[PDB]
Parts: structure tokens; C-alpha cells; sequence
DNA sequence: TAATGCTTGTGCCTTTATTAAAGAGGAAAGTTGCGGTGGATTAAAGCACCATCGTGCGGAGAATACGATAAGGCTCTTGCTTCATTTGAAGTTATTGACAGTTGAATCGAGCCGCTCAATTGGTCAATTATGGAGTCAATAAAGG
DNA sequence: CCTTTATTGACTCCATAATTGACCAATTGAGCGGCTCGATTCAACTGTCAATAACTTCAAATGAAGCAAGAGCCTTATCGTATTCTCCGCACGATGGTGCTTTAATCCACCGCAACTTTCCTCTTTAATAAAGGCACAAGCATTA
């Protein structure tokens, strides 16, 4: 059986990752965590479909720019394993 | 000219709270910028409130929407508190 | 209608660190994540829930959430 | 002739406010109850500043507030913090942290 | 009845713009050139990016501009990803990037 | 009602930029929000600019440093040379 | 007036960096810490000379330095 | 002759300076770097003396939140020697 | 521990200049009055938001073998800190002068507000073409030999 | 280098939907006009920014000595990764109900505009005392033993 040495499929799934547009989220999972979330705030809320995309696209885009600044944050220390460490030192310095 | 500044009112809270502690120029200036930032912040999200709903007048409702949306948790709050039993007195006089 | 937080399965982040350009990813970042998008979220959707409570609405529109993230630094396009 | 200050009970000038509310063209027309909260909210702001300055003041045992204490006060309220985390005070030095894995 | 727009020599509607800037409230007057103006700077703006998409759009060999080519547009040139740094744009997804320090 | 767009403005640009590319509406969208945004930072900027000098009106003057506070470097310098030709060529003629 | 940059002397860098919190200084903090200084200064000082422009001044005041700073997120207290 | 030890005499600094009020940069180089800085602008130009004190304690503020979030990224990485790879990864993160 | 340098924290007198206090008057808040314009109320339609149902299939959860990456420990050498000497430039004070910011008027240019109109553009319906999807081939790269 | 194999870009053909185009109306930019104000120019005053000189003295520059911290290298073990199997619940298509969003009309009440009064706050002047500064002194930390 031939088995790929560890690391050149996460290289290949960067590289397949980055060239797409698709959302990377399932969309009903996280319409049923919007409205779990909303329902601490204000109860019998209806959500309108866009107000739900939008969502998903902010909360994705914010994720992959966390993701980014963790990578960094990873690589200064000579690591190539993102850790809670970086992403607590990255959420830090942003101001978060 | 006469300049103008929340400097009397300030004085005036200040020795309703700490009745023997004092103030310097300098704490005063800074508090009077401090306010002065927070008035701004608070009528331009009210304008804006305005604008989204087309509505040509600002009224109590817009004033405390933008406190909700502009301070933070517990102290939102307290500011709406204060707010609304200001206005409920003022009302009921 | 509780703990959709696990919704957030551990290939979508894996999927989302891959778009990032992470290469390697320890145990605990899923934790990790999955607090600090619901942290985000709760923020955005706050913001979003007082701009719809503020018109006397009860249903929430694309535009307060647009408002709501323009309101933090995070303009969308797209959605106008 | 009744200020509205002390009609609603404040010490803030909820004329002059209102002048500014109006002079600003934040809206063509404002309500009467607008400055009347607005002067509230401007109250309960200053007076939670100089209670926790004066706090400040009173645990370095000086009987005055300086732009130090508002510093202090500001930094050490979350609330506050929150609120005033891009806000640089003059003369306000910094709140006094040292990392624990430079101790010796 | 000469329009505005094509008076001035432009594409974008000097008219429309000079309602909206009237309407905005921005002050209880605007100029006569101040319209112009505005609208020669939103056009030179939309055109700018108008052309690195149609470029970038080219590059990828296809002839309509897709939100993708916006976003690698404004991600490729310095001063729009300066002036739109913080802006999420849908479906743009992400400039392909790998840190040189995790190739094999 | 009817919902006033510059997709027809944007659309002549890119016929007279690229005559043989075509454009999706999610990106007409996409550089309606632009152009909207854009517009409006102009707007408050230049509104700040006005009440800072407490002149009651906006002029091209106040547009053009407007331009030159938000855009950056070269971008800002040809908007502005942009902006000058087009009041010139409104003003002569 | 030239070399000016080189005005902020290397004890100065050192009491800012005791100041942030830092134990230890490399060799090379002094060059990085004037290259940004330098870059911090031409944004704000360009906003705050257009400030002054706009307004036909020939003398910055400190409320154009407010204004300008006020514009990129770092308002400042106790100059109005 | 009695010599302390390396490292206690900068944490009694960190612990004296972190206590004070007042301006580290002296004031009149300064100026001459702001009107240096200045003259690329617009020649012949006045600063009032206030304008200048504004820019300076700006400019200090900024560079003492930097070389916060400078020791940050220094410790992260195992170390208590700042270095210029750590400024550039805090300017990296704050967007600059 | 322990003695000693040793820097910092603490107690007391001075002054000063920095803050607390009094006044003239003028500049802005309160009041009355009017009225039309905006907000509150109510009825109605229509679409949009939700809850239900079926299926079926690709993506998620769980093991399993494993190898390579993070972490610990040792060594060294070199870069940075601490101390001391010399110096040179910033700090403070007093002076001068002229440039430029500001306030006050006259005023002539210009932009706001009404009324008409009609022409440009936006909602609605038709479409064919650029792109999405499926299937196949060739080119690319990786891993064990 | 080499060979096999898994992966992906290209290539082609068909579907499809969606972007471009034509058309009716609708509402809004343009033209003319009247009119009040504002922003331009001029002038003088006056505040202060820049440039000068002088002296002191403390902080910066430089050199030595030395030591401890960052970096390199080796070893290990354990933990994320790739592959396979099983299953499960998300996605898509249809439906049906209803509630709640938007629009139109009406009424009423309330806020802008204006003039007058009046009384409250704001520069100018006066003082008094809190803290910086200086001086003497105690005290806990660092350090080498």
C-alpha cells in the first residue's frame, strides 16, 4: 500500500484550499448556532437567510485572518505545529 | 471670547461624590475632553440610528439605542437606568 | 436549541487553518477556536439583535448585520 | 424660571445640551426628552471617573486627583478599559507590570 | 436640458451625487463644483479598480470579472489593499500564500 | 420602490477600460458597496472639515482635502489632478 | 537639519524600553526603534500639516495634532 | 568594589520608570526631528510649542505599546532579549 | 544566615505657584405663542419565514500503524550589562523683533427654495451565451528503490 | 536517476441560468427666477515664534571586565497524520400555513422660529495652601561569604 510520508497532504490541501471560494462551514450546523446564540439576547427572533450568510462569510473570514496571525505567531517560536499559546499571544496584540 | 466647559459640573459631581477631595487643572481639562468625546460619540450614532430609519428627528429612544450600542455591558446598562429615570422625572413633574 | 457549538465539526476547522496556510495543528486549537468564534459571534449578533430591536422589527436583516460588523472595523461587501 | 437641569433632577446643563444637539445638525429636529437622557448618561460617566479616581487618589495617599489617577482608574476598570482602550491620557504614565518570567 | 455630467466631460452622475450630498446633511450648503469634484474622484476610483480586475480577470482566462478578481486586485496592488485593509469581500477568498518555511 | 445604482455609470467605465470584458452582478454589487463607501467617507470627512472651520458650506476646496486625508500617496495625488480637470472643464465651458 | 533621527539617543530607546516592561535590549532595537519613530511621525505630522493647510495657517497648533492622531485611532486627552 | 549582578539594576530601572510621569526623549531634539520631518511637507512652516508637546507624547505613548507587545513576542519565543524580528512581528500583527 | 553597600522609602521645613475664591456683565436659557409637519394609530395584503417530510449519499467519527517533530539537556562563546572618566550639548533666563493669526466691515457673488417638464433611468419580461457539471486524457509531482 | 501511482490542469461537450437588451412609466435633473447671507478682501492690532546670546552641569559617549543567555547539537517519545471502514444527518426538492413587514390614510400634538426677559456662567483679579524641592534618615534588598 502506498502511504504519503506525513505533511505533503496538508501541503496539498493549502495549496487546494486557497485556490477556492466555496465556504468551508456547514451552513445548517451554524444556522443552528446563530439563533442558539441570539436567543440569549432577545427570544422569538426570525433571522432573514442573507443576515445568516453574511454571518457565516464575516465569521469565516475573521477565522482565517486569526489562522494567519496564529501561523505567524507559530513560526516566530521555530514550530511549524500551531498551539492555544499562539492564538492567545495573536488575539493579544490584535487587542482582542 | 468666552470659552465654554463642563468644568462647574464637573466640580459639582466631583464634591457630591468625594465631598473633600479636590481636583488639579490638568484632571479637569482631561475630564472635560473625556466628556466631550463621549457627547461626540454618542450624537453621531444617534444621527446615524436617524438616517438608517428615516426619521428627521432624534429623540430619547435614538439617544439610548446608541448608549446600548456604544458602552459596554454593565455600564450600558447603568447609563440606560440613569437615562430613563431622568427622563420618567423629568415627565412626570 | 443548545450546544451547536460542536456543529462546528473538527474537519471545518481543519479545512479553515488549511485555507490560512497552517500546516501542522495540535489537539486543543479546536477548543481554542470554537471559543474564540463564539465570542465573535456573540458580539456581532449582539450588535445586530439592538439594531433590529432599535426599528421595531422582529426579524433580523442582512443590513443590520452589515451595519453591526461596519460598526467594528469589519466592512462587507456584498450584501448592500 | 425653572432650569430643566433641576427639573429633572441633574447637575448637568441639559440647556446647553440641548443647544448643542441642535447646532450640531446631527437631525433636523430634536425631541425634548433627548438632552434630558443625554445629560444622564454624561452624568453617570463622570461621576463613575471621578469616584474611581478619587479611589485612586486616596490609595496613594494624596488628597487631589491628577492625570495619574485617572490613568490608573481607567486601566484598572474593564469596563472602562473596554471603552477607553485607544484613549491616551497626558502625563499618565503606565500601570505597573512586570512578566513573571523576568523575575530573577 | 445639457446634463451636468457629460458638461463636465464625465461618466458619473454629477447630478445624482449633488442630490445625495444635498440630502446627506453634511451642511446647509454645497458648492457648485464641489459635485464635480466628488464625482471625478469616484470615477477615477472605479476605473482604477475596474482595470486591475479586467487584468486580473485576463490573466486567469476568463472574460468576466468575478468577486475573486476584485479581491486578488485589491490584494495585489499596495495602496487599495492600504485604503481597504480591513474590508471582507464576499467570495474573494484568500491570496495563495505559503510560508517558505514549511516547504519541503 | 425603485433602488437608485451606479451599475450603469460602472458599467460605461468598463466599456470604456475594457471593451470585450464582461462583468458578473455579484461583482457590480461588489463595486456598488466600494463606490458607496467610499462616497460616504468623503462625505463625513469632508462634513468634519467644515464644521472644524465653522464655514456652513462644502466646496471643492473642502472635497479636495477630503481626497487628500483619506486616499493614500499616488492614489490620493492622481484623484486629486483628476478632480481639478474635471472643475476646470465644468468652469470654462 | 539633517540626521536628526540620530537626536533620539540610544539611553532614550533604553529608558522607553525599561518603561514597556523589557529586561534585556538587543543591539539592533536602537535602528528598528528609529525607523518606525520616523515613519509614526511622517504619518502624523502629514496629517496634521494638511490639517493646518486646509484652514490657510502657516502654524501648526495643537489642534490639528489632535485631529490627526484622532484620525488613525489614537485619540489623545488633555490637549483641547 | 562591590558590582550588582547583570539584570537587577534593569528590573530596578523597569520598577522606577514605570512609576514616573514624565518624558523620557528630550524635548529639543525632538523638535528639531518634527521640523525635519516637516519640511518634506510644506517649507517654512511654525510649530506651536503645544503641537510639539502633543507629538511627543504621542510618539512616546507609541513606542512604550509597542515595546509592550515587543517583550510579548520576545517571551513567547523563549527568550528576554527583544530582538528586531520580534518588533516586526507585534507591527506585523497590529496591521502596520 | 550574615555583614555591608546601597538604593529607595520616609519624615520635616520652605515656597510657590497652583488651585480655591469673588465680581462685572453679557451671553445664553426659559417663556409665551403659533401652526404645520412629523409621529402615532389602524386596517389590509402579500410575501417571506418556519415547521414538516422523504432520501440518499458524501462527509464525519473512530481505529490503527508510525515516524518526525517538539521538548529536554549540555556546552560554548559571544554579545550585552555594569561601572567609571571625560565631555559637550541641552536646559534655563533674558531680549528683540517682526510675522502671522484674529477680529470687524462692505459687499458682491452665489447657492437655497418654488414650479414646470420631460427625459433618463428603474422595474419587468425575453434570451443566448459564458460558465458550471460530467467524463476523459496528459501532465505533474511524490515516494520507495 | 527511475518507475509507479495518486492528483490535478486541460480539453470537450451538454445543460442552464443569468447577464444583456428592449420597453413602459415615473420621478427627478435642469432651467428660470427671486432673494438673503456668506466668504472675500482689506485693514489694524496684537499675540507669540523664531533667533540671539550666555552659563552651568548632568547626561551621553566610550572603554574594560566579565558573565550568563542564546544558539547549536543530540536524543527520545509521543502525538498528530494518513488510510480504511462504518454510518448518519445535511442538502435538495415540495408543501402548507401564518405572521409580520410594508403601505396608505388620518389625526393630533409637538418642536422650530421669534422676541423679550433675567439670571448664570465666564475672564480678570486675589489669595492661601499642597506639593515639589531640598535635607536628613531609616530600611529592606542584593551580594559575596
Amino acid at each position: 500500500p502506498h502511504r504519503f510520508r506525513p505533511g505533503t497532504v496538508a501541503l496539498r490541501e493549502i495549496r487546494k484550499y486557497q485556490k477556492s471560494t466555496e465556504l468551508l462551514i456547514r451552513k445548517l450546523p451554524f444556522q443552528r448556532l446563530v439563533r442558539e446564540i441570539a436567543q440569549d439576547f432577545k427570544t422569538d427572533l426570525r433571522f432573514q437567510s442573507s443576515a445568516v450568510a453574511a454571518l457565516q462569510e464575516a465569521a469565516e473570514a475573521y477565522l482565517v485572518g486569526l489562522f494567519e496571525d496564529t501561523n505567524l505567531c507559530a513560526i516566530h517560536a521555530k514550530r511549524v505545529t500551531i498551539m492555544p499559546k499562539d492564538i492567545q499571544l495573536a488575539r493579544r496584540i490584535r487587542g482582542e | 471670547k468666552n470659552v465654554e466647559t463642563y468644568k462647574i459640573y464637573i466640580f459639582k459631581v466631583l464634591k457630591q461624590v468625594h465631598p473633600d477631595i479636590g481636583i488639579s487643572s490638568k484632571a479637569m481639562g482631561i475630564m472635560n475632553s473625556f466628556i466631550n468625546d463621549i457627547f461626540e460619540k454618542l450624537a453621531q450614532e444617534s444621527s446615524k440610528l436617524a438616517r438608517y430609519n428615516k426619521k428627521p428627528t432624534i429623540t430619547s429612544r435614538e439617544i439610548q439605542t446608541a448608549v446600548r450600542l456604544v458602552l459596554p455591558g454593565e455600564l450600558a446598562k447603568h447609563a440606560v437606568s440613569e437615562g430613563t429615570k431622568a427622563v420618567t422625572k423629568f415627565t412626570s413633574s | 436549541l443548545r450546544d451547536n457549538i460542536q456543529g462546528i465539526t473538527k474537519p471545518a476547522i481543519r479545512r479553515l487553518a488549511r485555507r490560512g496556510g497552517v500546516k501542522r495543528i495540535s489537539g486543543l486549537i479546536y477548543e481554542e477556536t470554537r471559543g474564540v468564534l463564539k465570542i465573535f459571534l456573540e458580539n456581532v449578533i449582539r450588535d445586530a439583535v439592538t439594531y433590529t430591536e432599535h426599528a421595531r422589527r422582529k426579524t433580523v436583516t442582512a443590513m443590520d448585520v452589515v451595519y453591526a460588523l461596519k460598526r467594528q472595523g469589519r466592512t462587507l461587501y456584498g450584501f448592500g | 424660571a425653572t432650569s430643566r437641569s433641576s427639573k429633572a433632577g441633574l447637575q448637568f446643563p441639559v440647556g446647553r445640551i440641548a443647544r448643542f444637539l441642535k447646532a450640531g445638525k446631527y437631525a433636523e429636529r430634536v425631541g425634548a426628552g433627548a438632552p434630558v437622557y443625554l445629560a444622564a448618561v454624561l452624568e453617570y460617566l463622570a461621576a463613575e471617573v471621578l469616584e474611581l479616581a478619587g479611589n485612586a487618589a486616596r490609595d496613594n495617599k494624596k488628597t487631589r486627583i491628577v492625570p495619574r489617577h485617572i490613568q490608573l482608574a481607567v486601566r484598572n476598570d474593564e469596563e472602562l478599559s473596554k471603552l477607553l482602550g485607544d484613549v491616551t491620557i497626558a502625563n499618565g504614565g503606565v500601570m505597573p507590570n512586570i512578566h513573571n518570567l523576568l523575575l530573577p
